[PDB]
């Protein structure tokens, strides 16, 4: 179950990474 | 404990062991979902390589 | 404060301003390259999400 939660965390890590990409587009300006 | 009492819980304790087996099956399903997540993680892994 | 003392602090502060511009530019550039690679990987996975 802890491993499944970690997989969920990696997915949410991907969401965090996408948010980071949006933020980079934003220090681009 | 009374043997009648022990017999009743062992019915229930066996039921709990069955519930634990069902939970292990659920954990395996969770692992399979994690593996699908890992296959999407695979494109990211290729980028990392 | 002594004018010699003031001249020394002013001179330092100028040089400190300078080191800062270069450091900021370098940090921004490295961050931007890493960010572009991260964004390509984030795109296909984002479409998957």
């Amino acid at each position: 179950w802890r491993k499944e939660w970690d997989d969920i965390e990696m997915l949410m890590f991907g969401d965090d990474a996408h948010s980071m990409k949006k933020m980079i587009q934003k220090i681009d300006s | 404990k009374g043997p009648k009492e022990l017999e009743s819980i062992n019915a229930s304790m066996k039921s709990d062991i069955e519930n634990v087996r069902q939970e292990v099956s659920s954990y395996k399903e969770k692992w399979l979902r994690d593996a699908e997540i890992f296959g999407k993680i695979t494109s990211i892994f290729k980028e990392e390589l």
